[PDB]
Formats: structure tokens, C-alpha cells, sequence
């Protein structure tokens, strides 16, 4: 009815897809084999799955995801794991050679071959729909197929599909944590080429998730599984109003026009609360005021950027659970009393609210615990300028004497595209400063 | 506790509507009539003449059997009526003897 | 007096009737055709998916 | 005591006529075997219009089934209410000639037309005063649109006095389903003009629109469409079969509805066609029946009545009602929607009420509109035909079976002549 | 009332045939699920409730577009529980806002 | 037999319509199936005002439900009293306006307006009086505002002499709950000003304050607020359905409120609103009933009438109740403080008295105050609009579908003209 195709690309895409589709299946009650036990003699008419799962006429809920990657390892791990018969094996596209963390290799040489295959797959999953709300691409700015193949995917999808909203979850490089070294080159290039093709671009920093998991979830040694549990809860709280009955239900296109002031600035921050574990959530009530203050707490954001060094241009809060609207407005007004939350000069109506009824779903083995109410807050701030300057300094400091450039030249991209991307992000920095002052 | 309009258009009146249909005609119907004309057919509906001009009008009529302002016959009625036949005959005889002559 | 006329609010008004017309619909946006994608070659030399 | 025969031609016409006999057989209370088992005596009061007595208390339809392919015909025989026709009116063909007006009128069908005329003559002088014929066909094939129109011409030169009905399914831009439909339709309209007294142009596109957006059917198939067409046929020729407050004979409608001798292409309609869910939410009255009659959604052709002028309009009501309110509602539609009516014909609606309702709902009313918006269907068929004709596509079959471009272009000329006649009486200056 | 009873007879006559075929297929060890999905109580194509008051019909709510597309169903049990956890059987709004008499 | 066609626009519109139809079904004694189970004949004597007639003892609402998101129509259908609504009056789309007045007015939404006007025509000429139409919309949403304004424009173009009241959930002063709500509110008021006949501006924060301070209730949800708004609707259109000692209909209320055409934004208000525990501490008579209705806490809008001047005040009292006391208190508030009252209208109170109290009360009252203190809400909306518009914030969304900044400048010109008009008629002296 209101469908959303998930476009998991890269190793980050595959892992986030695993830890997000397990949450989706257990939230809708769908077993790993595909069937729903779900006491079908009683009721069973709920079409709440018809955003992510497609029928077969037999009770098989085939999902709406295209797991695309260049190395076969993670996709074959999916095809071997417990969610093996759940996914259509023509939906899990894989290549042979990795992009080797090259935007040029993933966009010009290797990505040019299987993009047609995955786009035909998108065509089949798109005309197996009754009206498409928007694609959701879970990619990484780290480098490779998560930056170049996602580039080619969006550059083809913008031409092919109308307006057709193109939500982004991005693994932004952390300020100091990095598993790679061509991360600034790849991030500059993919930001420049997806600037005019993206509609919202939620970045998340792995360092910030590490801090959140070590502080709030009480995990001494977190990992990518827990990180993707947090990402899964974020995306579930975002597109829960498309699926479940709510009071002030807020679907996929509402929080685009209520959050994006200008088409170039489409880079919000996603904050989830409460991220408290079981042994400490034993100890206090997680009321609406407490979780709203937790979202506006600056050491709970998932990109390592200080929001106090910035102006909140827009804020869209999605409450989920046992939530009452006078408490919503009381918490928002108590937030607006504080002067250390500085909304931007030209937007006094800085809040867009949504309320969904069903409490968020817990997973049996994850460290996030079962709460009866939660908040997902998506905010455009001017505080991403410090992160963009942090990565700009690294790009200029590596491109001053031409490190790791002959590889991009050899697998295809010319010398000048680095300068075009450089001036594009300089223009974006000036745009952030101008809309901030 | 009833009411005028409430009783007027929720009548507690149990009429005798026939619907004496064979349970084979009633099964050949309502299978064509599964989506179009999905309703109990109106076999009780008669024609306008058949339902308006009934014998019950004559049964419930309380008209006096002699209408008290009607003219009678009399002792010279039949002779006066057949006198018109005389007029026809004994003028036609003269006319047709004139036709012959 | 002629009360045979002037009867819009006098007696019970039978409903003046309009005409109906069909509806077109939302006219959904374009989906990018089945011909538009040329699938990569499988039979021959080096392939990319097989 | 006036009777009309039925002649089914082609696969479409045979299925539609089979459903027509199958829905009027239980309207008159008839067994699948043929014996009477209905409720009222008024079902058998007028039975000679469609039926004949047999030995015992059973009835045989006065119908001739004509098609060149035995599969459709024996499917009709093996279907429900199939064991009621006389097995001597079934005239099969030899080949499967099909979608070919030459392989209809000129070849194959000319070898069968003698036997069909013989069996029609046998069914025709088997009655005391024949009123007319109704034939069911589609202008897309080569059997319904070909030798069926040959039968129409032969009947016209045989009995040039009787009322003629052709319930023709005519092609549509959508739901086209055939590639030689403009050729067949343009070749068939030429014979349909000067050889019939009244035609009923029915669109599969409008039938699907009614069956999907008004009846809300999950599986619409063709039995439901034939049910709609058959209900329209019964609503048309109900005044011959049942007494009414005033009645509408077929010749009465022919006199009242075609003003000039070549404008007898009527689009039909029916009310109330309502969904099972929404049937309990509307009551059944003459005012809303007028809406569901005059609505363009419930018109059985894809014409837009706002794109033209109503020349004449029917309202053949069927049920228990007051026709003070029927007549003033037929007045009120003309009083409001005065733009879409010809101003040189005052009160251009012929109404009738035929007392005994159709089986089911309490009321109904069928519609016959001689709008000038049927020229959309004719103009579109003509432009598709002349698009396919200049490049001479799919013409070698017709030239091999025997035609020429002379006959093709004279059919084109007469076809645009009919379009011009309707455009002449469309919106212009009356005085 | 006879039309409503005819709809009830239609449902109780379809469901015995549906149960016979479902039981035969269950004895034959088939999937059964498409048959059980098709044999749902109601008289329309909608995915909504049975609407037992109006003769048991799940009406067909359709979108005005090129291809119809029925209105879905989203009302779960937990959503209704947290919806009525504070308000408590929605006719209680009147009693909550005073309005006692 | 005067009557209103009701219209629900947007998510807020469908919820408000659901609660309104619930409360007046309870008022007229109608179960969710649609059958009369009440006892008094006065509950049924005037039921054609809001209910049509169906097959049986059914009573369908005369409402049209419009939305561009399927979830709200799903909620209204599958909740309580969803059985009573017609499936064809559920007219809706799938894409969604998405909080955009442009995407609810110019693009898709103008694609539904033909179907919605078809249904409005349907139940509008299925009438005999048609006192008017009603739109229970919200200002701050896409299909709540843009679709609603388009529908008001088309309906006022077709039927220009009929009552066209709207109930206009206006944006809150504090806590926005929507970002582009100043754009939507300004660009929607710009249409309401020269389109509608009367408007009851209702504010969610004011309703929260009522449901929290006065009725206690701690958690006020949305059912309570919606039942207040629906009770205000009943208190408005109660003297048209029920007999009264001195009754006032919608036309009478409009005439006695608006002195000039562009002054039709009023103050809702209801009395008595007391808690469960405070219901046995206060006597319920005319003095308490009028002072709790004139209390500025009780003001259902979001602007204090203490700083401002009343143009006119409507008091719709309800119950078997003496009215010397009513007239004396309407006199006495003016004589106590005429400073918050225009001196160029001598007795600026319209008063109606209805006999039958609302279901669940002995005696009640309803406030409709045309005041010059509503100008600060409009000034607030104007200043938020120009604050968000001088930097061209959130403007590409509206300009992408076919408008420009010229329309926004015209909307602000009209908005500031009405603000200056309210200031002029506030500060104008008698002589
Ligand atoms: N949060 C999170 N980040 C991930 C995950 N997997 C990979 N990443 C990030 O992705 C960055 C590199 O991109 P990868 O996804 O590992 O590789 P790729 O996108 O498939 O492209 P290739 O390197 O050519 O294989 C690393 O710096 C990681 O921080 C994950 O599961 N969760
Ligand atoms: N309404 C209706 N139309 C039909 C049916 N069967 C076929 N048609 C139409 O008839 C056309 C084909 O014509 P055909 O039956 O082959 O003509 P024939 O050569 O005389 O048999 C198709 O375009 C269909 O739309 C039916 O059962 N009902
Ligand atoms: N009174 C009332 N207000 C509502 C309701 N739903 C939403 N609102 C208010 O209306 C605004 C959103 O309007 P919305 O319903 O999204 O408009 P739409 O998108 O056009 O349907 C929010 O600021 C809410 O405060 C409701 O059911 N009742
Ligand atoms: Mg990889």
C-alpha cells in the first residue's frame, strides 16, 4: 500500500540489513522461514507488513530488500545464515572483485557492470507495488561500493524514478576513529555526487555509537552488531508510522518537507532515546520529559558534532508508545525554555511532532531493553559544519601532495573531479554558514 | 411508551406476504444474483389494475341497494319504447315505397 | 390569488438533478519501462555475476 | 401477442445471448429442461414473445445460434440452461474463419447463410404475427461482424417491414484485445447503417468500469458483463412481456428515438447497478434511480455525454412507483442540464413504466440514449482504420479472400458520412 | 429484513462447501492457506472488519486512481491496547468530560 | 427539513468527523449499526438535518470523508461507528499532500476535487432545503488546508447563497507541532477570507488547557478534546434540529454575528465543563452557566478577550430553562463591563434557547464570540510567516508544484489588510 524498498549496499549495508530485517521480522511477527504463526484463526487481517514484505498467495512474506555488494563474503554469509530461505536469492546480488575502497573502481569500472542487474531487480520490486513511498539506501562513506556504486545507483534512480524519495542512512567517518585511509577522498567524492540526488542523508558516527553503547547500554566491549541494533531501532522508529496505527501519524514525505529548509541542506542528525539498559531502566521511569531531555542531551547524538556549536534549523520528533500529547507539548515547552538550545534565527516554528501507538519492539539477545515509550528525533542543525571542516582539513592535507590519486586515475576518474568535489563542499560550507547567520 | 412518528414508520404490523417459492427456483436464483440483483425477488408485486381495482371495494361499500333518487319504470314503458321502433318502421316503409315509386 | 405558482418553499420540493461524470485518477508517475535495462552477458568470456 | 426472434452470432454474441436466455428463463420461471415452475401467472401470460410450446408443459426458445466454431456453441450447450434450445437451430461452421470480414460475409459464411436463412424462416413463419428480430454480435470478429451483418442484410431484403435490433459490442481504444478490430468495425458499420432499425453499441471498457468501480467485483470475468448486457436487453423488451401503466413497444421506441433515418446508434444504460456493501446504504427511490441512470459512470459505452448533445433519451422504468414523480424527474433533468440537450426538440425523453419489476431489487429503470457523443467511438474507429489502411497493413488476407481498396475506401466514406451526420446535429444553431 | 436473511443464508451456504473442500485438502495434506484466506467471513473484497451489524459485509473501500487498490487494515491488538489504555472504551469520553446526566 | 452536508478534510478532519458523528448519533439515539433505539419522538422528528434514509431503519450520515493518506480512513472505518458510514463517501487518495498547501491545492488534490465535488453534488441535490455545508478542517496540514480551501472555493462557486461554516483547527501560539504551519495557515486563511461564510477558530493548546485545568483529567488524550469540539458543534446546530422557546439557525447566527463580510472568525465555547468531583460542589443554574461560559479560561481559542473588544456574542442556551434570567445576565455582563464591548453596537448579544439539553446534561450553553481580540492570533501567524519567508525558508517545496512568491505576497497583503480592518473596527468610536 505504502511501500519502501531497502537498497542495502556495501558490507555496512549487508550487516545493517541483517540486524534490521531481524527486527522487522520479529516486530511484524514473521518467522525466519517466512511464514507467520500469529494465531491466524483469530484475526490475521492486519496489512501492516505491506511496506517491507510482499505476499506470495501462500503465506510467504518475501521482503523488499536488494542486498547488493561486490565481495561475495557477506552476501553468502546471509545466504548461509538463519535468514536463508527468507530472502529471494535473486534479490541478493553479488559481484566478484571488490572495489578496494576506490570510488573510481566502484563507480567507473566494476560498478558499471552489475548496476543494470540491480536496477532491473529494482524495476521488478517497484512494479510489484501499488504506489511507492520511497527507497531507503543504507550505505557507508568509508569507501568503495558504499560510495561509488551507491553514487551510480542514485544517479540512475533519479533519472528512472520521478521524484521518488531516496532516504539515506550513511556511515559517516568518525572524527578520529577510522578503519581505512582513503575515507576522506571517498567521502568528498560521494558527497559531491550525491548532493543533487539525495533528499535526506542521516549520517551516523561509529565513534558516537561506541560512546553511547559504552555509557548507556552498559556494554564494556560493543561491536558492529550492537551498532546495527541501534541503527535498526532508528529506522524502525522512523518508518513505523507508515506501517502501524498512530494518532499524529507522520509518513515518509511529511518529515522531509518539515525538516529540510533548502534542497542543498539535507543532512539531519538522528537521536534515539531511551538507550538505557535493563539493570538501570529498572531504576527510573522513562517518561516523556525524561526521554525528550535525553534526545536533546548533546552527548547522546550519533554524529560526534557538538550541537551547542550550532543552531537547530529544524527538529522533527517521532514519539512511539504510550505517549500523551499534552505531555508532548509540556516537554517541548520545557525544552524551549532553555537558552542553551538555540534554534535558528528565522525558524520560530522549529518543531514537527508525530506520535505512534505501538511501543518499540525488543530483540531477544540485543542489549537495548523493552520500553513502553521512546523518541526518535531528526534535526537539521548548523553543527555539521564542524564535521565537514574536520574532514575537509584531512582531504586538503592529503591532496596537497597527491597521495592515493594514481589509483583513481588508473581506474578511471580524471584529475579535475577532485577539484570539482573540493569546491562543491567549500560551497556547501559557505551555504551552512550563510543559513546559520 | 410509543410515539406517533416512531410507530408510524416502525410499524408493529405483521402482514401476510406470500413468497411461496419452490426451493429449486430459489436455488437457481441467488446464484445468477450473487452480485447484481443480490436481493429477495418481489414475486408478490401485482399489476396496477390487479392491486387497485379489487372486489374488496364492492365488499366494503355501504351504498344503499336502491338509490333513493332514481326514476322508475311505469305501465306504459314498454309500449312507449317500442313506439320508437314503430316510428322507424312506419317511416322507413313510406320512404322506401317512395324510393320504389 | 394564484398559489399554483411560487412554490419553491411552499410545497415539498422534489430534487432537481444534475449529471454525473467519470473520474480519471491520480495518474501515477512513470516507472522506467521493462526494456530500459540491458542485462549483462552470461554466456561467453569473463562474466560479472555468473 | 407480438413476438421477436433471437439470433446469436459469433463467440461474443453466443455467450451474451446464452446469458440472456439464461436470465430471462428464470424471469419467466422456466426449468433448464424447459418446464414452468415459477410463481405468478403473469410469467406465462406473455410467453409466446420468446418461446414456443412443445409436447408436454415445456417451452423452447425462439433462438438461432450461429457460429463457425463448434467449441463456443457446444460450450453454450453444455453450460447451465443449455438443455433448453431446440437442437436444430444450432448451425455450426466448418473452419474457424474469424476476425475477417471477407471470411465472414464473402467466403465461408456465404456457404452457411442459406441454411441459417432456412432455419430462421422455419422459426419465423411459425408464429401468427411476427414483430421483429434481435441479433447479438460484436464488431471485432469475423463471424459476429461479418456473416452476421450478411444475415442482417438478407433479413432486410426478405422481411422489409419488421423491427430490427442489433445488440452490438463495438471496439474501444482501451481493452482492444484484437489488431483487426478497426477493419472489422469499419466494414460492419456500413452494413449496420442501412439495414437495421436500431443498434445498441456496448463497450467492454465501460462494462469493466461498471464491474470494477461500481459493482466492486474481485473477479469480473465475462459472465458478469453478459449479465449486465442481458439485464439491459430485458429492460428494453420488458413492455412486450409484462403489462404496465404505460408501455414502450420496440417500434414505439424506434419511432420516438431516431429522428432521421440514419441516426439509430443508441448507447444503453441500467440502474440500479450497486455493490453488495453499498446496497444497504442507499434506499431505492425514483430520484436516486434518475442519478444512477443518467450518470456517466453507469453508461454502458465509453462515450462522455457532456461531450455532445442528447437527441432523445429513454427512461423505461420497471417496478412499483409513482410516475407523477417519474415524469417530473424527467422534466427536472432537462430543466437543469439544458446545455446537453438539443433545443429544437422539446422534452426529448420518452418514459414508460412496466409495473412488474425485475427479479431482485424493488425498482429498476433502463436507459437508451441517442447522444451525439457516440461520434467519439466512430471517429476513433475511423481514424484507426485509416491509419492502418494507407500503409495497407493486414490487407493481403482481405484481398486474397476477395475485396479491393474501392470497397474499403467506400466503407471509409460511408463511415465518415455517419460521423458527419452526427456532427451536423451536434451543438450548433437551431434557428 | 428478508434481504439481510438472504445474505446470511448465502454465507452459511458458501461456508459449508468451503469447509468441505478445506477438510478434504487437509486430509490430502495440502498447504490449505490460500483456501482459508479465500474462505473468509463477509460479503465483499475489502480487508476490513466483518461489520456484523450491517448483515456481515466487509465493504470495498477503493482508491480513485488508475488501478483500484483496496483500503488496507492496520488495527492490531497492542496498538488498540495502548490506544484505549488511557481512554477506556471510547464512549467513556462523554462520561469523562462531566456530562453525567 | 433544513440540512447540512458534512465534510471531513485531512487526518484531523476525519478524527473530528468521527467523534462528531458519534456524539450526535448518541444525541439522536442511534447505535453504530444505524438503528433508532431512543425513546423520545423529539430525537427523531428532525433527523434529515444530518442523516439520510437507507433500506430498513438505517440512518446513514450525510458526510463526505476526504483524505490523501489511507491510515486515517482506515482508523475511521475500523473504529467505533464505522459501520454507519457509506463506503462511497470514503473518497481518498494514496500519495499524500505531505503538509504542503501547494501539494494539497494545485497538484494532486486537484485530482481528487472532481470526485469530491461529485459526491458533494450527489448529497447536495439529493436534498430539498440544504441549509448548507460544513467543513471540519485543520490549518497546518496539507490536505487539511489546501484540499479544504479548494473544496470551499468550488462549493462556493457552485452554490453561493448557502451556509458554508468551517471549524478550522488553527495553529497553536506556543509549541508549533508543525514547522510549515505558518505558511499553511496564512495561505489557507487567504482563501477562507473571501470564500467561507463563518469560521470557528479552535486551538489545540487551548483545548489542552481546558481538559487539564478545568476538567482535571491529567492525561487529556484526543478523544476528550474531540468530544469538546463535537459538543461545540452540537451546541451550534442544536436549535436547527430541536424545538426551542427561541431558536436560531445557522443563517440567523451568521447574520447576527458578521457586521461586515470579512469578520467571520469566532470564539468557540461550552458550558458547563466541570470535573467529576466538582460536579457536586457547584449548582448548575443560569448564573453559573453564563459566567463559566464567559470565563476567559473557558475560551476555546488562543487569545485572551481581556485585551480586545467583542463585536458580537452568541449564547446558545439549552435545556428546559427560564429565560428572563438569561436575558438579564446577557444584559448584566454588558452593563458590568461594556469597556470590552463595541459602543457602536448597543446590544451586541444574540441569544438562542433550545428545549432539549445535550445528551447527558440538564442544562448547558454554547459561546460564539466575534471579537477584535482574535487579531493577535492573525498577527502572530503573519509575523511567523514573514520571519520564515524573508529568508525564503521552506519555499522550494511550495514553489516546485506550480506557484511563486507572488501568491505569498498577495496572501500577506490580504492578511495584513484584515489585521488592519480588525484594528480599525476595534478602535473606531461611536462619534
Ligand atoms: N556502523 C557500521 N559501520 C560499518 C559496518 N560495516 C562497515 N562499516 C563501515 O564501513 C566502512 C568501510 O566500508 P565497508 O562497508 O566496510 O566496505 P564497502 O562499503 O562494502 O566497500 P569495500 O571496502 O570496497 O568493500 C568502515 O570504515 C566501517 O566503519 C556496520 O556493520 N555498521
Ligand atoms: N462482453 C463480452 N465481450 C466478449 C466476450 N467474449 C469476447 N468478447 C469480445 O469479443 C471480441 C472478440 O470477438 P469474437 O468473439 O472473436 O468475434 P467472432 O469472430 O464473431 O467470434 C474481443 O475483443 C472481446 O472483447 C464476452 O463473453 N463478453
Ligand atoms: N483537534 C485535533 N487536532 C489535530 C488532530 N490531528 C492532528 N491535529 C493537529 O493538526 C496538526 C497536524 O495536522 P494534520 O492532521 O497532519 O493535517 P493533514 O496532514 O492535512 O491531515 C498538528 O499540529 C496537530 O496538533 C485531531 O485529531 N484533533
Ligand atoms: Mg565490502
Amino acid at each position: 500500500m505504502r511501500e519502501c524498498i531497502s537498497i542495502h549496499v556495501g558490507q555496512a549495508g549487508v550487516q545493517i540489513g541483517n540486524a534490521c530485517w531481524e527486527l522487522y521480522c520479529l516486530e511484524h511477527g514473521i518467522q525466519p522461514d517466512g511464514q507467520m504463526p500469529s494465531d491466524k484463526t483469530i484475526g490475521g487481517g492486519d496489512d501492516s507488513f505491506n511496506t517491507f514484505f510482499s505476499e506470495t498467495g501462500a503465506g510467504k512474506h518475501v521482503p523488499r530488500a536488494v542486498f547488493v555488494d561486490l565481495e561475495p563474503t557477506v552476501v553468502d554469509e546471509v545466504r548461509t545464515g538463519t535468514y536463508r530461505q527468507l530472502f529471494h536469492p535473486e534479490q541478493l546480488i553479488t559481484g566478484k572483485e571488490d572495489a578496494a575502497n576506490n570510488y573510481a573502481r566502484g563507480h567507473y569500472t566494476i560498478g558499471k557492470e552489475i548496476v543494470d542487474l540491480v536496477l532491473d531487480r529494482i524495476r521488478k520490486l517497484a512494479d510489484q507495488c501499488t504506489g511507492l513511498q520511497g527507497f531507503l539506501i543504507f550505505h557507508s562513506f568509508g569507501g568503495g561500493t558504499g560510495s561509488g556504486f551507491a553514487s551510480l545507483l542514485m544517479e540512475r534512480l533519479s533519472v528512472d524514478y520521478g521524484k521518488k524519495s531516496k532516504l539515506e542512512f550513511a556511515i559517516y567517518p568518525a572524527p578520529q576513529i577510522s578503519t581505512a585511509v582513503v575515507e576522506p577522498y571517498n567521502t568528498i567524492l560521494t558527497t559531491h555526487t550525491t548532493l543533487e540526488h539525495s533528499d535526506c542523508a542521516f549520517m551516523v558516527d561509529n565513534e558516537a555509537i561506541y560512546d553511547i553503547c559504552r555509557r548507556n547500554l552498559d556494554i564494556e566491549r560493543p561491536t558492529y552488531t550492537n551498532l546495527n541494533r541501534l541503527i535498526a531501532q532508528i529506522v524502525s522508529s522512523i518508518t513505523a508510522s507508515l506501517r502501524f496505527d498512530g494518532a499524529l501519524n507522520v509518513d515518509l514525505t511529511e518529515f522531509q518537507t518539515n525538516l529540510v529548509p533548502y534542497p542543498r541542506i539535507h543532512f539531519p542528525l538522528a537521536t534515539y532515546a531511551p538507550v538505557i539498559s535493563a539493570e538501570k531502566a529498572y531504576h527510573e521511569q522513562l517518561s516523556v520529559a525524561e526521554i525528550t531531555n535525553a534526545c536533546f542531551e548533546p552527548a547522546n547524538q550519533m554524529v560526534k558534532c557538538d550541537p551547542r556549536h550550532g543552531k537547530y534549523m529544524a527538529c522533527c520528533m517521532l514519539y512511539r508508545g504510550d505517549v500523551v500529547p499534552k505531555d508532548v507539548n509540556a516537554a517541548i515547552a520545557t525544552i524551549k525554555t532553555k537558552r542553551t538550545i538555540q534554534f535558528v534565527d528565522w525558524c520560530p516554528t522549529g518543531f514537527k511532532v508525530g506520535i505512534n501507538y505501538q511501543p518499540p519492539t525488543v530483540v531477544p539477545g540485543g542489549d537495548l531493553a523493552k520500553v513502553q515509550r521512546a523518541v526518535c528525533m531528526l534535526s537539521n542543525t548548523t553543527a555539521i559544519a564542524e564535521a565537514w571542516a574536520r574532514l575537509d582539513h584531512k582531504f586538503d592535507l592529503m591532496y596537497a601532495k597527491r597521495a592515493f590519486v594514481h589509483w583513481y586515475v588508473g581506474e578511471g576518474m580524471e584529475e579535475g573531479e577532485f577539484s570539482e568535489a573540493r569546491e562543491d563542499l567549500a560551497a556547501l560550507e559557505k551555504d551552512y554558514e550563510e543559513v546559520g547567520v | 411508551i410509543p410515539g406517533p412518528l416512531i410507530t408510524a414508520k416502525f410499524p408493529p404490523v405483521k402482514t401476510s406476504i406470500s413468497l411461496d417459492t419452490d426451493p429449486m427456483y430459489s436455488a437457481l436464483g441467488t446464484s445468477l444474483k450473487q452480485d447484481i440483483f443480490n436481493g429477495v425477488p418481489h414475486s408478490h408485486v401485482k399489476s396496477l389494475y390487479k392491486s387497485s381495482f379489487t372486489q374488496d371495494i364492492h365488499n366494503k361499500s355501504v351504498e344503499v341497494f336502491p338509490p333513493k333518487f332514481a326514476i322508475q319504470r311505469n305501465q306504459d314503458s314498454k309500449w312507449n319504447e317500442d313506439g320508437v321502433i314503430r316510428m322507424k318502421l312506419y317511416k322507413a316503409w313510406d320512404a322506401m315505397t317512395l324510393e320504389r315509386l | 390569488y394564484s398559489p399554483e405558482k411560487a412554490g419553491r418553499s411552499a410545497h415539498l420540493h422534489a430534487p432537481e438533478h444534475t449529471f454525473g461524470s467519470r473520474t480519471k485518477g491520480i495518474t501515477f508517475d512513470k516507472s522506467p519501462a521493462p526494456n530500459n535495462y540491458s542485462l549483462p552477458s552470461i554466456l561467453g568470456g569473463r562474466s560479472c555475476v555468473k | 401477442m407480438r413476438e421477436i426472434v433471437h439470433m446469436q452470432a459469433g463467440q461474443c454474441g453466443n455467450q451474451i445471448g446464452a446469458k440472456f436466455w439464461e436470465v430471462i428463463s428464470d424471469e419467466h420461471g422456466i426449468d433448464p429442461t424447459g418446464t414452468y415452475h415459477g410463481d405468478s401467472d403473469l410469467q406465462l401470460e406473455r410467453i409466446n414473445v420468446y418461446y414456443n410450446e412443445a409436447t408436454g408443459g415445456k417451452y423452447v426458445p425462439r433462438a438461432v445460434l450461429v457460429d463457425l466454431e463448434p467449441g463456443t456453441m457446444d460450450s453454450v450447450r453444455s453450460g447451465p440452461f443449455g438443455q433448453i434450445f431446440r437442437p436444430d437451430n444450432f448451425v455450426f461452421g466448418q473452419s474457424g474463419a474469424g476476425n475477417n470480414w471477407a471470411k465472414g460475409h464473402y467466403t465461408e459464411g456465404a456457404e452457411l447463410v442459406d441454411s441459417v436463412l432456412d432455419v430462421v424462416r422455419k422459426e419465423a413463419e411459425s408464429c401468427d404475427c411476427l414483430q421483429g428480430f434481435q441479433l447479438t454480435h460484436s464488431l471485432g470478429g469475423g463471424t459476429g461482424s461479418g456473416m452476421g451483418t450478411l444475415l442482417i442484410s438478407k433479413i432486410r431484403e426478405e422481411y422489409p417491414d419488421r423491427i430490427m435490433n442489433t445488440f452490438s459490442v463495438v471496439p474501444s481504444p482501451k481493452v482492444s484485445d484484437t489488431v483487426v478490430e478497426p477493419y472489422n468495425a469499419t466494414l460492419s458499420v456500413h452494413q449496420l447503417v442501412e439495414n437495421t432499425d436500431e443498434t445498441y453499441c456496448i463497450d467492454n471498457e465501460a462494462l469493466y468500469d461498471i464491474c470494477f468501480r461500481t459493482l466492486k467485483l474481485t473477479t469480473p470475468t465475462y459472465g458478469d458483463l453478459n449479465h449486465l448486457v442481458s439485464a439491459t436487453m430485458s429492460g428494453v423488451t420488458t413492455c412486450l412481456r409484462f403489462p404496465g401503466q404505460l408501455n414502450a413497444d420496440l417500434r414505439k421506441l424506434a419511432v420516438n428515438m431516431v429522428p432521421f433515418p440514419r441516426l439509430h446508434f443508441f448507447m444503453p444504460g441500467f440502474a440500479p447497478l450497486t455493490s453488495r456493501g453499498s446496497q444497504q446504504y442507499r434506499a431505492l427511490t425514483v430520484p436516486e434511480l434518475t442519478q444512477q441512470m443518467f450518470d456517466a459512470k453507469n453508461m454502458m459505452a465509453a462515450c462522455d455525454p457532456r461531450h455532445g448533445r442528447y437527441l432523445t433519451v429513454a427512461a423505461i422504468f420497471r417496478g412499483r412507483m409513482s410516475m407523477k414523480e417519474v415524469d417530473e424527474q424527467m422534466l427536472n433533468v432537462q430543466n437543469k442540464n439544458s446545455s446537453y440537450f438539443v433545443e429544437w426538440i422539446p422534452n426529448n425523453v420518452k418514459t414508460a413504466v412496466c409495473d412488474i419489476p425485475p427479479r431482485g431489487l424493488k425498482m429498476s429503470a433502463t436507459f437508451i440514449g441517442n447522444s451525439t457523443a457516440i461520434q467519439e467511438l466512430f471517429k476513433r474507429i475511423s481514424e484507426q482504420f485509416t491509419a492502418m489502411f494507407r500503409r495497407k497493413a493486414f490487407l493481403h488476407w482481405y484481398t486474397g479472400e476477395g475485396m479491393d481498396e474501392m470497397e474499403f475506401t467506400e466503407a471509409e466514406s460511408n463511415m465518415n458520412d455517419l460521423v458527419s451526420e452526427y456532427q451536423q446535429y451536434q451543438d450548433a444553431t437551431a434557428e | 429484513k428478508k434481504n439481510i436473511d438472504l445474505l446470511a443464508l448465502e454465507e452459511q451456504q458458501f461456508q459449508e462447501y468451503a469447509g468441505k473442500v478445506i477438510k478434504h485438502c487437509k486430509e490430502g495434506e495440502r498447504n490449505v492457506y490460500p483456501l482459508e484466506k479465500a474462505a473468509r467471513e463477509g460479503h465483499g473484497g475489502g480487508h476490513g472488519p466483518v461489520f456484523d451489524g450491517k448483515g456481515g459485509i466487509r465493504p470495498s473501500y477503493l482508491t480513485n486512481d488508475r488501478v483500484g487498490v483496496e483500503l488496507p487494515y492496520y488495527q492490531k491488538g497492542s496498538t488498540d491496547e495502548v490506544k484505549y489504555a488511557h481512554i477506556g472504551k471510547p464512549s467513556n469520553t462523554r462520561k469523562r468530560l462531566g456530562f453525567v446526566w
